[PDB]
RNA sequence: GUGGGAGAGGGUGGUGGAAUUCCCGGAGUAGCGGUGAAAUGCGCAGAUACCGGGAGGAACGCCGAUGGCGAAGGCAGCCACCUGGUCCACCCGUGACGCUGAGGCGCGAAAGCGUGGGGAGCAAACCGGAUUAGAUACCCGGGUAGUCCACGCCCUAAACGAUGCGCGCUAGGUCUCUGGGUCUCCUGGGGGCCGAAGCUAACGCGUUAAGCGCGCCGCCUGGGGAGUACGGCCGCAAGGC
């Protein structure tokens, strides 16, 4: 955390659209949003992490793909 | 259409999914936001500087 | 009205485990206990307590899955493939030593109320008793 | 606008309360849909039963004739 | 209707101890009561066929009861059945 | 013994001694039948939207009853033989259900 | 059991308005009516259009809903009475008293029959006109049975959700009707729409399953012949099983 937070990762969407299968990852609900539980984005995110960078010292090519509105230019300016 | 192709020819998939989202079609899941330019800016710059590092 | 309680234990075990769900309340009872420690012993659930839900005495058992798959539909391999109920109310099926059956040349077991007790197949072929046979899993 | 907001507190079963029932009714002696009014299908139901019963007094009409083409 | 004073003498006199409201006798007094009611009221009107099913279903369940009463107490079964005045 | 209201539309264009008689007839009526008044209100002359017996006026008379219900319809058929009386509504009292609260 | 709720659920008495028809009164003239076009028809014995006073029968305009109630068939002007089912809360009482159910008993749209009444409008059959190789039909003007009420029969249907009933289990989202709560919103019941898993030959169904199971009942075994013939039972008959 303490970088997470304040980037607003924890924000997720309102209980209109939630998929059921996400569940084991929602901490708790506040004022119709769906918030989700750091702790766990922080030891995926370690795992995540670890699995690129043992892939990228290996040699590997890992490909983005995001392709929303705001995304495009930070996927372009991250992976060029 | 970009997750079911990678899962046709056996590649791993990581994503930055959110609430709206089916974990198990995600092999390594990032569980944060896909709005809010902040935290794709923070995820992506992270894991960018992580592959320039260990180069 | 519920008129087999063993089928509805199998029937809520099979459901739970196809939408891999990770845990199961049942109904409790001696004879269902007796089922459910017989499935454990042989390695098909995770393991099965004693918990009470509004008071009344209920069965939590945890279920086992397999290593998650590669490629499209990933969903871990079941242990529990089939499970059926052979003797039901209104037709009574029992069987002596000798037309004990043998599930899947072996691979699988077969569930029986032996005068001993609940044992599967090989143990009631070791010891030479018969009697109801419950249900077949593989 | 909406009838029911451009009024104030009453009761709707006062089968008498002839000055406000009278906005509940078009041109016409028809009783005001749901879409005129705006109300719950409860005091909908509740009003067309009083306006019903304040006719049959004679309080309110049951057809008149709009002045127009 | 069924008055609030009328179902309560018949719950005080049917009871099997001072505070009951569900045993047997109770439940087939009150059942007595509501079929007495309805049996004359479909006597006056003749053509009220959707009140009959209602009390088809009345009757049933006052058999089932007294049933079960006379296989479980007996004693009790003939002091209700002659109290109440059925089947005779 | 239930509540109700009873509603009497009569004659306009009855004067002081024909509206004392009728009104002292349909009392008596009244007690007659077992009827208990709570309150009696009376709203004089009102325009009605519809001619009812030639005429476009009637007098408005409203008492809050309390009596037996089953001799509430013989009391209607008795309210209805003056020739005077118009319109007879008898309703059972319900409740204020108080719309935008 | 106690405290409450919603509703075109049913039966029995009454009374409210707007039409249609007929009778009469005031005037008031030359055509009304009808069609793709026209006639048949009504009118000069005063038709049609207007106003006023009567009689009578049947159906309830707006509300009105993709809504509610009932086991179905079905049920909506308003008021009162006598009643059936159902839901919520309190978890207060009893102690497995339960589910299904071949026969039996009961209810069952419309049409049809019997004994009486009633008959405004519509209208099988029937009588004319028109269109036409022919219309014995569709269109038009009349018109009995019938449609309405009481009692008694008949017992059928595309009687449909083309889906028997009861129970348990298995993601959700959304729109409504109706209750209780601490009312941002949680918690019961009912009616719809998208859709997880799963099912299906497919269409599609998917917590109101056509999914996963259990208990009981009823049916099916190529198309015609044929719901026919025969025998039986039920009906006044048509006819039904």
């Amino acid at each position: 955390v303490k970088e997470l937070l304040e980037a607003g990762v924890h924000f997720g969407h309102e209980r209109k659209r939630w998929n059921p299968k996400f569940a084991r990852y929602i901490y708790a609900e506040r004022n119709g949003i769906h918030i989700i539980d750091l702790q766990k984005t922080m030891e995926e995110l370690e795992r995540t992490f670890r699995f690129i960078e043992d892939l990228a010292m290996r040699g590997g090519t890992i490909l983005f793909v995001g392709t929303k509105k705001q995304a495009q230019d930070i996927v372009r300016m991250e992976a060029e | 259409i970009a997750v079911r192709e990678a899962r046709k020819l056996f590649i791993p998939v990581i994503a930055l999914a959110d609430t709206d989202s089916d974990p198990d079609l995600v092999d390594y899941i990032i569980p944060g936001n896909d709005d809010a330019i902040r935290s794709i800016q923070l995820i992506l710059s992270r894991a960018v500087d992580l592959i320039i590092q260990a180069r | 009205m519920l008129t087999d309680p063993i089928a509805d234990m199998l029937t809520r075990i099979r459901n739970a485990t196809r939408v891999y769900k990770e845990s199961t309340d049942v109904p409790a009872s001696r004879f269902k206990e007796e089922i459910l420690r017989i499935l454990a012993r042989e390695g098909f659930i995770k393991g099965y307590e004693r918990v009470d839900v509004d008071g009344k005495p209920y069965l939590r058992v945890y279920l086992k899955y397999g290593p998650r798959r590669q490629g499209p539909d990933p969903r871990p391999e079941q242990v529990i493939h089939h499970i059926r109920r052979i003797s039901k109310p209104g037709r009574r099926v029992y069987v002596g030593v000798k037309e004990i059956p043998r599930v899947r040349r072996g691979l699988g077991i077969a569930i029986l109320s032996t005068s001993k007790g609940v044992l599967t197949d090989r143990e009631a072929r070791k010891l030479g008793v018969g009697g109801e046979l419950i249900c077949e899993v593989w | 606008a909406k009838v029911k907001a451009t009024l104030g507190e009453f009761d709707l079963r006062d089968y008498r309360n002839v000055e406000v029932l009278k906005r509940f009714l078009s041109e016409t002696g028809k009783i005001l849909p749901r879409r005129r009014t705006g109300l719950s299908a409860k005091e909908q139901r509740i009003l067309a039963k009083t306006i019903k019963r304040a006719r049959i007094l004679g309080l309110l009409p049951f057809t008149e004739k709009l002045v127009r083409k | 209707p069924i008055t609030k004073e009328e179902k309560q003498k018949v719950i005080q006199e049917f009871a099997r101890f001072p505070g009951d409201t569900g045993s047997t006798e109770v439940q087939v007094a009150l059942l007595t009561l509501r079929i007495n009611r309805l049996s004359e009221h479909l006597k006056v009107h003749k053509k009220d066929h959707h009140s009959h099913r209602g009390l088809l279903m009345m009757v049933g369940q006052r058999r089932r009861l007294l049933r079960y009463l006379q296989r479980e107490d007996p004693e009790r079964y003939r002091a209700l059945i002659e109290k109440l005045g059925i089947r005779g | 013994m239930r509540r109700y209201e009873v509603n009497i539309v009569l004659n306009p264009n009855l004067d002081q001694s024909q509206l004392a008689l009728e009104k002292e007839i349909i009392q008596r009526a009244l007690e007659n039948y077992g009827a208990r008044v709570e309150k009696v209100e009376e709203l004089g002359l009102r325009r009605l939207a519809y001619p009812i017996a030639k005429d476009p006026q009637g007098y408005f008379l409203w008492y809050q009853v309390e009596m037996p219900e089953d001799r509430v319809n013989d009391l209607a058929r008795e309210l209805r033989i003056r020739d005077n009386v118009r319109r007879v509504m008898v309703v059972k009292s319900q409740e204020p259900f108080l719309a935008n609260a």
